[PDB]
């Protein structure tokens, strides 16, 4: 009940208050505030939310870790964008392109050494199509100007180079992340065609932004949206390249799938070239449905009809689906804790397997992303805001997952899939009921207590 | 599509015919693709000898590094000790990525906090963060010792770490009582080793500086043991095992195993056994302390040779037979307690593996990478083993070392064709292999994209990976592998010869084109 | 031609262009080979359902069965004993080939002789071969004891060795008080598991079924264990190790892993270890008898439960959690000794890596075989794991122990599309993983030779093997693993995700067509 | 060591016998005399084992079935009796062969009867005829079958010979039945005598009246090469270099229609004596087809067999001959060049079965090594007359040496390297010894022809030169 879950809800100064709530958010959660110092929290820097979430997928462009080494090494391949390619000669997603300052250069400054660098990068690998230097701590720190490299090497070698002052130190997480690397899109990338009209246009053109193609997610929906008779001009950043992002402004429709990461850009390409944007969930059949037929309405009514037609095709195979996995689901209770978007875009998928969702939480969202939460939520069901360390499945990330593997609750990770996927779409709905059914119903589970304790 | 009853992930649900299509139709219409032909052309020019000599011209820029920062390997170190809580003073992302890489490493849960420097902190420094931080910390998760290592950002803006945590034990945020060890981690100098060096150093000057006048060296009959950076929990335990067996009093300071295996039994612990703070306290009184990764324990020797008056033996890395001799016969030397049968037994047996595994062993190309020690105890590993290390790179090593490997190659004739890089990052090692072919590489999970583009090149060309070193990321519970010692040596030659037996059986499984040398017996 | 720096050998020397000339001139003028078309219809042809009916329905042909004859495993059981001599009264190719299969298999050598019967020992019996054999033996090889086993020209010609060796002691060939249990093993009736339960109860009748009036049972507070067939060092040693873990006094009849080990010091050990006669003699007054594989110690438990008067407890191979679980309270149970600490937090580790490992491990199809109570205890595992053991072969299998397995497989939801096979060869095997196909095997090495065959379908229709089992003899030292306890299920478990991994990692290697999906971390 | 040094050995290593066994191994151990051409006066061999005494020798089945019969790659052998022997020869001998395993090869496959409780006692001759039946329902593509018997078949009365007859009448297949029970005869002697009476009476004669072979002056067999690691392959590219035409390969890599094709050849090449001098004797009195043995280990024993070969032809094959020679000089001498300073001066002592403790002696003294010890487990006479002259004075010759006598012997001499089988190679490497492979080739090769000694020659530089052998001892001991 609610008053059970008050009750259930540290020093005097830890704030954690206002970030716990029973299910206006504001009135009932603050959220996207500093994090209480030494509380183990899990929450990321400006850099990953720049580096290793917006740019980092963008594959034929190459991102310098201008820095040192470490920040590039421990996000190298982790997030798994999914992306095809040749990596080192066109791709260059899964490397690690770093300055790897020295105490030199942090005396000094690295600008020489990163003009160097951006000569080196060309000399290597001369069909990268575009450089991003994604600065962490330090650089902000000792007075480096790497904007003005940026623009000198981009002049010198007519190379889009993109300065992003992504220094892990700015803001609470990565959501101050996500908004610059958003404006540094903006500024160097989105405005490269504005006078360029020599592109096809279509009535049907629609562009993905925010679907990072995590195991192939953005795949699964582009599937189903040409499928309708659209045509996905870009498709950024999971899977994309830097002309996507350039053709983006000629497209007829934004269908935003993480709102957190991307509500910058959709609305500075609605208040500037005039492009209607709207949030779509592929994620589980009822969510797709729903997403689908609200797309196909945007349209024509032959884009329609082949909606129709499409949600007939793909029926019988979740509702094959739904028969195998749901038996083995039903009345299970799920608590989650995700960065900013999923914490809600799941819940649909559980809902459609007979799951209940009692619980979810947000690394670093918004207070809107919380108004939008509280619908997709039951009533009193306990809301977390970039809660610290210290039901049958949860679903949060890696960090959690062996906290909530060996207190003996069957965990899945919400942010990589488990190194499963894709979720979305039909095919996603397949794989994750597959998944659900896979971690919750082991045997590993039944094991934890030794039989003669 | 998806049938229910064949459930397809990721792989190979898009190398389907829609799927294909819908890819083709992207990079046709939208990705503006540099053609195939030119995809190709560029990188076969990368497997060539004109792009290496451009490849290690390099001066500014670092691709695929094979090194990581120090608060990682200080966050390691003070992992190691009883209930203690890595703090690192500074920006949270930076923890947020140590306890991810660690994570997926051991597999395990990593503790580890941050006192979450901001802007604010950029411009009056992170004192009131390091009180708040250490406050918290104490009375949330309750350890009996907070190490406190450092990020670049605190590095950069000076903050100082001793009056800062003076400062938070004289306002009443922490008992004065309380140990707070520190230590500066620059992630711009050295690389994890060096982290883990500058944290032990830390520890150890913490628990030992101020009372050394009622030490007396050997009047507790034991010898300290300081691992280094080690991510093999088989390496403790076989260190600890083989000390046991000798009946030698030790005390291995900064063991982590314990909290890095800890059972899954329905509880989570986040603390499970280390070094106690009254072993760390009773450290000088020992007969010696033996350093096994003398290569990143610099400072520590310093510190212990200065302060603790240690006569610190001139061993290498226990890895490998003769290296193993040398290292029992050393800490026989210092405690007086003979060699036993059992690992003379165990060191016969591992003759006994080399004499059954020369033929396969013997003239094998290798490539291999990973920290100083680590490195240099392979080749020599790999040179009593009858190998050729042809490729002999590691990105945090210095001069000294690289003349004392050069020194250990130039003693075999099988080092004849070995060339060691420091400095060199994975893409160097990616034109090596190329250029100078070897027949496998040793190294960390990083190095099998190298094998992906060898196999690009042709199946001919292809150099297969043998995972060994740190970090292992694709493959499971290879964490808990042993390198040192003779059960180390023992597991690194099994792996060896049957990665050589498998890629034999790779090579020859074609049917009446090559199956007529697919052995049943090898 | 060979070139000095770079000699090949037959691999790949006879892809030259030269020897496939010189192969494809010998083909098309010789051999009247059929053609190419054809052989690719007939081996279309055995990769069906129809030449799967045709192959089941097999009577009196075998191909490539997966088992050996009873003196193997008397060989096998005799070499556990202290200065035992293995002495197999019959022909001595029989010895030969039981030397080179142990040989292979162990890369140890292996003690055996024979009497070396010949076409007039087939007219009157091997009497004199038998005085004499005995007789050279002892005065040769100096052993404490001689162990003596039959071949099939031995048992059909019905020589008695009871009286054989009754009157080469009576005319004064061997001391009559020297120690020559015998055990008769036909070839034709069981398999080599048969042979070593025969041996075994031959050595246990002859030391204490004249002595059984002083033997009181549980006097000397101690719990005899038979382990059986058994070649994994590891085994014996894991089994050794829990047992002293728990305080539990013990007596390991039958161990052989000291000969089977023996260092090499430059000195060659006929016999190390063993079963000594004193713990053979007084193994009645033991607690109780703990048979390790009770599927093929049927006689020994009808031996020890009749004059031992040991209640031998229903116990399964201690393969797996739950079967470790049991085995570990049926000996705190008839020892009294309490489970300790350390193996709990092993059995919490290994639950860890279960649940580490289970995304990858459920599901997944496997097809297996080797000898009852280790194909048993794999399914039993494999179970544990969320997997499917899809195709379950046992050549020496009853139809008792199929009725055991497939209630062991109707207890699990896993075990629906589970089939147990007894009688069944490796060509049949080889029928089912062609027609439905698994994702891997786990078997010996002659099953190398069947994913050989898959690889010829295609490379989406290979069965990778996972080399489980006996005889090992394309890989090195994995005859030093561990299969039961807690121990071998973490190196069981370890192998197949692996296994998984790699597998893996190998269809997604492919540059810009399978390569999205290699990832870094798995 | 002097002569007088080695008669001392040999009687301190008999003294531990009893006096019967002691009596029948002082006949087998002898110092040899490079002048004398008769053996029979300094040693006897082709006699029974002593029993309980570790011999190495093999029984008949494995002298004719693995032998022999098994490298025959197109036909399907059955070991007609129980598993077991079936079981451990099963592909554990390296006779190369080129073909598709299961569909039109049937090398290394293992087809058995068997035999079980039931057949022991009304024995296996409806068995036997039901087997066939499976093996041509499964195995279409074979050419022929043989039935090599184990030990049962011969105690029980079975007439496999019959049934060969009746379901070869039937199937219009060629059945040979080998009468190889394993206690026949003291070695794989007489395996390999019974195996080729089979050959000379079912398949030889195949062709007698057949005459659309197309014939050349230059047709020659290869008889008694079974292709270990190839072995047969670098001998036969050798032959055909120098223009002769290798019509059949006996056994390796060899089919049945090489095998009825071997009586239209000019001349038969028999590399192992031992196994096959029935046949070529036979050949030689019916078809007047002279035989003569060749030597392809190391250089110097190839290019002398390769002029003896070529002196059998006329001139054009004797030029082609010293081009071949004249093109593999270099390469051997470069192997020669980098290996003889590695080895030169090492002392070897070998153990091989029948043919190999003489014929690879030439390839160790082109290297610089020097054989001090010899011995043979099923050799004749002949084989030892053959042997003398070879081996240097004062050596040591062993006829069916037992475990106890070669480790003894060993011990004494202390030589450098040791050949032997595998039932000795983890003894001398646990005793110190380097130790290579004499009859697998330790899963290397080939070691015939030019190409074969550089990988002989690499291979005895890695086991002699390994750094392990000189990390035995514990520095602490
Ligand atoms: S971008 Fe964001 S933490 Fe919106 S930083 Fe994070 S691939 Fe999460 S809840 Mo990892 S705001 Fe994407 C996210 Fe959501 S990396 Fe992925 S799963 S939908
Ligand atoms: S056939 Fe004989 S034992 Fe002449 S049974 Fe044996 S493949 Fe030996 S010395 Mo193994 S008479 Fe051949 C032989 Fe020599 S199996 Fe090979 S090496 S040249
Ligand atoms: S919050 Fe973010 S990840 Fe942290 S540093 Fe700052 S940009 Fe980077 Fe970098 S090298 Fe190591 S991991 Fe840091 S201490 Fe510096
Ligand atoms: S001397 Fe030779 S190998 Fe020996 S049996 Fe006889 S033919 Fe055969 Fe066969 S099944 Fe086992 S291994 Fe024998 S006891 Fe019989
Ligand atoms: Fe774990
Ligand atoms: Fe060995």
């Amino acid at each position: 009940s609610r008053e059970e879950v008050e009750s259930l809800i540290y020093p005097e100064k830890a704030d954690r208050n206002k970030h716990l709530a029973v299910n206006q958010s504001k009135k009932c959660i603050i959220s996207n505030k500093k994090s209480q110092p030494g509380l183990m929290t899990i929450r990321g820097c400006a850099y990953a939310g720049s580096k290793g979430v917006v740019w980092g997928p963008i594959k034929d462009m190459i991102h310098i870790s201008h820095g040192p080494v470490g920040c590039g090494q421990y996000s190298r391949a982790g997030r798994r964008n999914y992306y095809i390619g040749t990596t080192g000669v066109n791709a260059f997603v899964t490397m690690n392109f770093t300055s790897d300052f020295q105490e030199k250069d942090i005396v000094f400054g690295g600008d020489k050494k990163l003009a160097k660098l951006i000569d080196e990068v060309e000399t290597l690998f001369p069909l990268n199509k575009g450089i991003s230097v994604q600065s962490e701590c330090p650089i902000g720190l000792i007075g480096d100007d790497i904007e003005s490299v940026s623009k000198v090497k981009g002049a010198e070698l007519s190379k889009t180079i993109v300065p992003v002052r992504c220094e892990g130190f700015r803001g609470v997480s990565q959501s101050l992340g996500h908004h610059i690397a958003n404006d540094a899109v903006r500024d160097w990338v989105l405005g490269k065609r504005d006078e360029d009209t020599t592109f096809a246009s279509t009535p049907y053109d629609v562009a993905i932004i925010g679907d990072y193609n995590i195991g192939g997610d953005a795949w699964s929906s582009r599937i189903l949206l040409e499928e309708m008779g659209l045509r996905c001009v870009a498709q950024w950043s999971g899977d994309g390249s830097i002309s996507e992002i350039e053709l983006t402004p000629k497209v007829k429709l934004n269908l935003v799938h993480c709102y957190r990461s991307m509500n910058y850009i959709s609305r500075h390409m609605e208040e500037k070239y005039g492009i209607p944007w709207m949030e779509y969930n592929f994620f589980g059949p009822t969510k797709t449905i729903e997403s689908l037929r609200a797309i196909a309405a945007k349209f024509d009514e032959s884009i329609q009809k082949k909606c129709e037609e499409v949600i007939a095709k793909y029926k019988p195979e979740w509702e094959a689906v739904v028969a195998k996995y749901r038996p083995r689901l039903e009345g299970k209770r799920v608590m989650l804790y995700i960065g900013g978007l999923r914490p809600r875009h799941v819940i649909g998928a559980y809902e459609d397997l007979g799951m209940e969702v009692v619980g979810t939480g947000y690394e670093f969202a918004h207070n809107d992303d919380y108004d939008r939460t509280m619908k997709e939520m039951g009533d009193s069901t306990l809301l977390y805001d970039d809660v610290t360390g210290y039901p049958d499945l949860i679903g949060s990330g890696i960090k959690e997952k062996f906290i909530f593997q060996k207190m003996g609750i069957p965990f899945r990770e919400m942010h990589s899939w488990d190194y499963s996927g894709p979720y979305h779409g039909f095919d996603g709905f397949a794989i994750f009921a597959r998944d659900m059914d896979m971690t919750l119903n082991n045997p590993c589970w039944k094991k934890l207590q030794a039989p003669w304790e | 599509s998806q049938q229910v009853d064949k459930i397809k992930a990721s792989y190979p649900l898009f190398l389907d015919q829609d799927y294909k299509d819908m890819l083709a139709k992207k990079r046709d219409g939208f990705e503006e693709k540099y053609p195939q032909d030119k995809i190709d052309e560029v990188f076969q020019w990368t497997t060539t000898k004109e792009y290496q000599e451009l490849n290690f011209q390099r001066e500014a820029l670092t691709v695929n590094p094979a090194k990581a920062c120090q608060p990682l390997g200080a966050v390691l170190c003070a992992l190691g000790f009883e209930k203690t809580m890595p703090y690192v003073h500074g920006s949270q992302g930076c923890v947020a990525y140590f306890r991810s890489y660690f994570n997926r490493h051991f597999r395990e849960p990593v503790s580890c906090v941050s006192d979450s420097m901001t802007e604010d902190a950029a411009v009056f420094g992170g004192q009131q963060n390091m009180k708040d931080g250490l406050q918290n910390c104490k009375a949330t998760y309750k350890p009996d010792m907070i190490a406190v290592s450092t990020t670049c950002m605190a590095e950069v803006i000076g903050d100082d770490l001793n009056a800062f945590i003076n400062n938070s034990k004289k306002e009443g945020f922490i008992p004065d009582e309380f140990p707070v060890p520190f230590a500066h981690t620059p992630s711009f100098v050295g690389s994890h080793v060096t982290g883990w060096d500058n944290m032990f150093e830390g520890i150890a000057r913490y628990f030992t500086l101020k009372s050394m006048d009622d030490k007396v060296v050997g009047s507790n009959k034991k010898i300290n043991i300081v691992p280094g950076f080690e991510t093999y929990l088989g390496n403790f335990r076989v260190i600890k095992r083989m000390l046991s067996e000798m009946g030698v009093g030790y005390s291995l300071l900064s063991d982590p195993e314990e909290v890095l295996d800890t059972p899954a039994d329905g509880q989570f612990r986040m603390y499970a056994g280390g070094t106690t703070q009254e072993e760390m306290k009773d450290a000088p009184n020992a007969l010696n302390t033996v350093l096994l990764q003398p290569w990143h324990l610099e400072k520590t020797k310093k510190f212990v040779e200065g302060t603790w008056k240690h006569e610190v033996p001139k061993l290498n890395i226990p890895m490998g037979l003769d290296w193993t001799d040398e290292f029992l016969m050393k800490v026989s030397e210092i405690s007086g307690q003979p060699i036993p049968a059992s690992l003379t037994k165990e060191r016969g047996r591992l003759v006994d593996m080399m004499t059954d595994s020369h033929t396969w062993l013997h003239g094998k190309r290798f490539a291999l990478w990973g920290d100083p020690d680590f490195v240099m105890g392979l080749v020599k590993f790999l040179l009593e083993l009858g190998c050729e290390p042809v490729h002999i790179l590691c990105h945090n090593g210095n001069k000294r070392w690289k003349k004392a490997v050069d020194a250990i190659l130039a003693a075999s004739p099988y080092g004849k064709n070995a060339t060691v890089y420091i400095g060199k990052d994975l893409w160097h090692l990616r034109s090596l292999v190329f250029t100078d072919k070897p027949d496998f590489m040793i190294g960390n999970s990083y190095g099998k994209f190298i094998q992906r583009d060898t196999l690009h090149k042709g199946k001919e060309f292809e150099v297969p990976l043998i995972r060994i070193g740190f970090p292992i990321f694709d493959r499971h519970h290879l964490h808990r592998s042993t390198t040192l010692g003779y059960e180390g040596a023992m597991q690194i030659l099994t792996t060896l010869v049957n990665s050589i037996l498998e890629r034999l059986d790779e090579e020859t499984r074609g049917m009446q084109a090559t199956d007529y040398n697919h052995d049943l017996v090898r």
